[PDB]
């Protein structure tokens, strides 16, 4: 047998940001649920399109990892349909999504007492992202009449700022790291299956 | 339109910045005051520094957006809070002038000391000594010298500051738009918004006029009691149809009236309820009064503490080599974080004062939810009111019968009931007027009335004829008696006392209507209804977003405030004491004067 590698994506020591989240594309492998189930809490826990209970029957030909860490209260924003900061300039689900969101605590290592400022996230842009569409562009905002002309200052705004996480934060407010699962069977020969 | 979007970002950005500068100074803040030392102390001086500084930075800057140009009904109100910040309109030179004698006054008010004629070794000092000769003393001459040194020093040092510090604040005032100081000071209380629940300034003061005359035939009755019994440790002094010594009230102001409870409780044959023996035998410990506190609180439906509460706040002090100062507080450090900071012993005290702070942090977390500039209370008063019906209801009786403390056969004797109430009268009767005086002579004096030249006559004039307080010696012009309260001296308001005072007897009476109570308004409890929970809760989640009269509305239903509730309280008292005070007089002449022949 030959098992897909769903260790890159649990256990890494170190994850991307919002605004530039980490792909991975996985086929021709063979696919076990008992190795998701590797840590207790799972705060979040949420499929759409596919049976929550142990379903391994399906066969597809692509699967999609998406990670990156959030905070605790935008967790309810990574979902299909729903309006915020993350979800308009950051990341975005389509409706017709067929996938598993899971999202678990992550203060115990993403925190720091003088503060993390790794982490960053974007909060000024001109329209709303596109579906599984991502930005990394870092020119200055600009919501005046008057031109910028490259530089800061009024009605002039950088786009990216930073979490700076501490061990004393409520949960709320605490790190936590988000992995998105997504199916899609094109047409082509089935790869993906069970054990 | 195009300025919305302007308004929108730059206060997204002040938000975003804000957050993070207001928890690393208060953070700095909590490290100084958990262990003393120099290095916490420069630590949280560079913490407010930059707040400080990128505070004025962003009201200079927020000016450039119109108010009547954007339209938001919540945007246009934290861009108000955020322009008014006018303190800096000021010459420089007036500024540092207005510092400087600000650290005068307020220096020379910490180092006051006052020494006796028969030695000058001595020299006592306020704390240490002053404060319990007041106390608990009974000879008259040694009140009467004290009082005077005091006044003496105080008045002769603090005049000529206090004559040019009203100056500058008015000029300070007028510089920012206002007609004067006490038009400064007022405007915390002005509420516009939605039609309906509109409030000016001016009406403030009425509405207080109003109150006042509801609480003179509760208080005259009250002012007839201690007289009779002041007679008794005092022949010769006081007279039967004159008012009080000032320096015979129990207090170096005559603020407060509790530590005349030695020499005026009614009924000697049994004493008052205290639980600390029960506890002793129990073998409680500190932990245990915060528990059944929030099991109190969970009672009705409130949320409960954060898994970081325990770990993090300290309840206990710490018995090794550190160095803390002693005082109850509640911290909402920001960003989720919330502590309580006590030397909990095991005394009743304590566990009513327990119970204020936890209110108090309820309430923080309550009001959590909304933006950072308005993650206020809706008025001053509303902090200490929702302290102070907790506390309230936690006090009773029937609550310490729960708990187990007090046995469960019970025979409450209604002189218990009287003892409680005139102790209750004492701490808030007796405070009440002297809040108004001192509010109203104040406002007086700012608004450029009262002569330069008549500020002592008419002060003793005034405390004469509202409260019946009469002076046991002469004053020339050159003192300064209202310079001696640490407000004045200080810079603070008054006002949110007598606020505070109006609103929890309100609060209370609502809360105890929700909860299907009958009977009297003393023995209420709000344990063990959610109603009651579900209608603070309503009101605790607003904050500072909307006017105080929306909030009211909320709670009890009105639109402005009302004093029969404190009546409808205190109605057995009133009732005791028209009985007891058939012989004597009530009320008080203007004439007598002790030091006159
Ligand atoms: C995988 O997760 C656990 C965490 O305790 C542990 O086996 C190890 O630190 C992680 N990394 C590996 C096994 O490479
Ligand atoms: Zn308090």
């Amino acid at each position: 047998t030959n098992l897909c590698p769903f260790d890159e994506v649990f256990n890494a020591t170190r994850f991307a940001s919002v605004y530039a989240w980490n792909r991975k594309r996985i086929s021709n492998c063979v696919a076990d649920y008992s190795v998701l189930y590797n840590f207790a809490p799972f705060f979040a826990f949420k499929c759409y399109g596919v049976s929550p209970t142990k379903l391994n029957d399906l066969c597809f030909t692509n699967v999609y990892a998406d990670s990156f860490v959030i905070r605790g209260n935008e967790v309810s924003q990574i979902a299909p349909g729903q309006t915020g900061n993350i979800a308009d300039y950051n990341y975005k689900l389509p409706d017709d999504f067929t996938g598993c969101v899971i999202a678990w605590n992550s203060n115990k290592l993403d925190s720091k007492v003088g503060g993390n400022y790794n982490y960053l996230y974007r909060l000024f842009r001109k329209s709303n992202l596109k579906p599984f569409e991502r930005d990394i562009s870092t020119e200055i905002y600009q919501a005046g009449n008057k031109p910028c002309n490259g530089v800061a200052g009024f009605n002039c705004y950088f786009p990216l700022r930073s979490y700076g996480f501490r061990p004393t934060y409520g949960v709320g407010h605490q790190p936590y790291r988000v992995v998105v699962l997504s199916f899609e069977l094109l047409h082509a020969p089935a790869t993906v299956c069970g054990p | 339109s195009l300025i919305e979007e302007k308004a929108e970002s730059f206060l997204n950005k002040f938000n975003q910045e804000a957050e993070d500068l207001s928890y690393q100074s208060s953070l700095a803040s909590w490290n100084y005051n958990t262990n003393i030392t120099e290095e916490n102390a420069q630590k949280m001086n560079e913490a407010a520094a930059k707040w400080s500084a990128f505070y004025e930075e962003q009201s200079k800057i927020a000016q450039n957006f119109s108010l009547q140009e954007i339209q938001n009904a919540t945007i246009k109100r934290q861009l108000k809070a955020l322009q008014q910040s006018g303190s800096s309109a000021l010459s420089p030179d007036k500024n540092k002038q207005l510092n400087t004698i600000l650290n005068t006054m307020s220096t020379i008010y910490s180092t006051g000391k006052v020494c006796n004629s028969m030695n000058p070794q001595e020299c006592f000092l306020l704390e240490p000594g002053l404060d319990e000769i007041m106390a608990t003393s009974t000879d008259y001459n040694r009140r009467l010298w004290a009082w005077e040194g005091w006044r003496a020093e105080v008045g002769k040092q603090l005049r000529p500051l206090y004559e040019e510090y009203v100056v500058l604040k008015n000029e300070m005032a007028r510089a920012n738009n206002y007609e004067d100081y006490g038009d400064y000071w007022r405007g915390d209380y002005e509420a516009e918004g939605v039609e309906g629940y509109n409030y000016n300034r001016n009406q403030l003061i009425e509405d207080v006029e109003n109150t006042f005359k509801e609480i003179k035939p509760l208080y005259e009755q009250l002012h007839a009691y201690v007289r009779t019994k002041l007679m008794e440790v005092y022949p010769s002094y006081i007279s039967p149809t004159g008012c009080l010594p000032a320096h015979l009230l129990g207090d170096m102001w005559g603020r407060f009236w509790t530590n005349l409870y030695p020499l005026t409780t009614p009924f000697l044959q049994k004493p008052n309820i205290d639980v600390t023996d029960a506890m002793v035998n129990q073998s409680w410990d500190a932990e245990r009064i915060f528990k059944e506190a929030e099991k109190f609180f969970v009672s009705v439906g409130l949320p409960q503490m954060t898994p970081g509460f325990w770990t993090n706040s300290m309840l206990t002090e710490p018995g090794d080599d550190r160095k803390v100062v002693c005082h109850p507080t509640a911290w909402d450090l920001g960003h989720g974080d919330f502590r309580i900071k006590m030397c909990t012993k095991v005394t009743m005290d304590n566990f009513l004062t327990a119970h204020h702070e936890m209110g108090h942090i309820q309430y923080d977390m309550a009001y959590a939810k909304q933006p950072f500039l308005l993650r206020n209370g809706a008025n001053e008063g509303f902090h200490e009111a929702v302290g102070e019906i907790m506390s309230l209801s936690a006090a009773t009786p029937k609550h310490l019968k729960s708990i187990g403390l007090l046995p469960s056969n019970f025979q409450e004797d209604n002189e218990t009931e009287i003892n409680f109430l005139l102790k209750q009268a004492l701490t808030i009767v007796g405070t009440l007027p002297f809040t108004y005086m001192l509010e109203k002579w104040r406002w007086m004096v700012f608004q450029d009335k009262i002569p330069r030249e008549q500020w002592t006559k008419k002060w003793w004039e005034m405390k004469r004829e509202i409260v019946g307080v009469v002076e046991p010696l002469p004053h020339d012009e050159t003192y300064c008696d209202p310079a001696s309260l640490f407000h004045v001296s200080n810079d603070y308001s008054f006002i949110r006392y007598y606020t505070r005072t109006i609103y929890q007897f309100q609060f209370q009476e609502a809360l105890c209507q929700a909860a299907k109570h009958d009977g009297p308004l003393h023995k209420c409890d709000i344990s063990n209804s959610t109603e009651a929970g579900q209608k603070l809760l309503n009101m605790l989640s607003l904050g500072n977003s909307g006017p105080w009269t929306l909030a009211l509305e909320n709670v009890v239903g009105s639109r402005n405030m009302d004093v029969k509730p404190l009546l409808n309280y205190f109605q057995p008292l009133f009732v005791w004491l028209k009985e007891q005070n058939r012989n004597s007089t009530v009320g008080w002449s203007t004439d007598w004067s002790p030091y006159a022949d």
